[PDB]
């Protein structure tokens, strides 16, 4: 599974956030930003340069995006 | 329960299920919503009973039996969702659309005043009859059974009108919630399509902020206080409500910039909307 959300864009960033399925959530430890090894590892299929940069702690199975435009 | 024959399942809202039926007595329709109370909250429901206006679901009676809750309640034909879904290829007349804002403010200043909250208003709880009328369902049933992530059909519950200090954490918050939910009610009236249809809490915060600007210390005080607040949040500007909701007038985009305030202290009362420059001139053409 795995809900890759459309890309949003600001100023200075582009984003994207990606929703996690109940198995693969289950890895994901509790207040952590990850590393690409460790969110491709998950299973996340992203270009290279996108930053897990936030986390909204009442869903944490979704994954939030940003990498610096252009 | 006895005295309620002629029985037809109309709907499922998202307490239980909703029926057409017919008072025996007095030979009336009436409706009734069957909440399966597995496991106070009624005597205190009957008190809503209590609360009348013309613009508030008359609640008839509430009969508890054998692990049932059932809500006799004023019967209207449609609701708004349904209303808004037949009328896409025309919209609303703004008169109605104006006048339809404007019983809705006044059930709500009635509710308010009682410190009656719905928190979870939705076009569908927004009831329409053949007479120009709009009634307000579901006040105060929320502060008793809570509104869920999920439905009792497990449907999932709609997010799209949710004040942006609820899903910030904020864990007192007021009755600005319902003026947060009639704001965005007001501009898919106007759009037909809702202002803010997120598919996450998350997104549905952004979907907000990509409109209306990110907030900040400026635009929303005391936003720094809300426990789900985080300064890396996508920064955006507020944007034109001339594009937004083109059809509006200064007037109707004042207010509803009004009912849209990012912070409760700032964000115009269901008495003060009222009394806005927009209602003017409202009328009252059916349906």
């Amino acid at each position: 599974q795995i809900y890759y959300s459309d890309k949003y864009d600001d100023e200075e960033f582009e984003y994207r956030h990606v929703m996690l399925p109940k198995d693969i959530a289950k890895l994901v430890p509790k207040t952590h930003l990850m590393s690409e090894s460790e969110w491709r590892n998950l299973g996340v299929q992203q270009s290279q340069g996108w930053v897990h940069y936030m986390i909204h702690e009442p869903e944490p199975h979704i994954l939030l995006f940003r990498r610096p435009l252009p | 329960m006895e005295n309620f024959q002629k029985v037809e399942k109309i709907g499922e809202g998202t307490y239980g299920v909703v029926y057409k039926a017919r008072n025996k007595l007095t030979g009336e329709v009436v409706a009734l919503k069957k909440i399966r109370l597995d496991t106070t909250a009624i005597r205190e429901i009957s008190l809503l009973k209590e609360l009348n206006h013309p613009n508030i679901v008359k609640l008839l009676d509430v009969i508890h039996t054998e692990n049932k809750l059932y809500l006799v309640f004023e019967f209207l034909h449609q609701d708004l969702k349904k209303f808004m879904d037949a009328s896409a290829l025309t919209g609303i007349p703004l008169p109605l659309i104006k006048s339809y804002l404007f019983q809705l403010l006044q059930g709500l200043a009635f509710c308010h005043s009682h410190r009656v909250l719905h928190r979870d208003l939705k076009p569908q709880n927004l009831l329409i009859n053949t007479e120009g009328a709009i009634k307000l369902a579901d006040f105060g049933l929320a502060r008793a059974f809570g509104v869920p992530v999920r439905t009792y059909t497990h449907e999932v519950v709609t997010l799209w009108y949710r004040a942006p200090e609820i899903l910030l954490g904020c864990k007192y918050y007021s009755t600005a919630v319902d003026i947060w939910s009639l704001g965005c009610i007001f501009a898919e009236m106007v759009t037909r399509r809702a202002l803010f249809p997120g598919d996450s809490e998350i997104d549905q915060l952004f979907r907000i902020f990509r409109t209306l600007g990110t907030p900040d210390e400026v635009v929303w005080p005391g936003v720094t206080s809300m426990p789900d607040y985080k300064p890396s949040f996508p920064k955006w500007a507020r944007q034109d409500f001339s594009k937004v909701v083109p059809p509006l007038d200064e007037d109707g985009r004042s207010l509803l910039s009004q009912m849209l305030h990012y912070d409760p202290n700032k964000r115009i009362s269901a008495k003060a909307a009222l009394a806005h420059p927009f209602f003017q001139d409202v009328t009252k053409p059916v349906p």
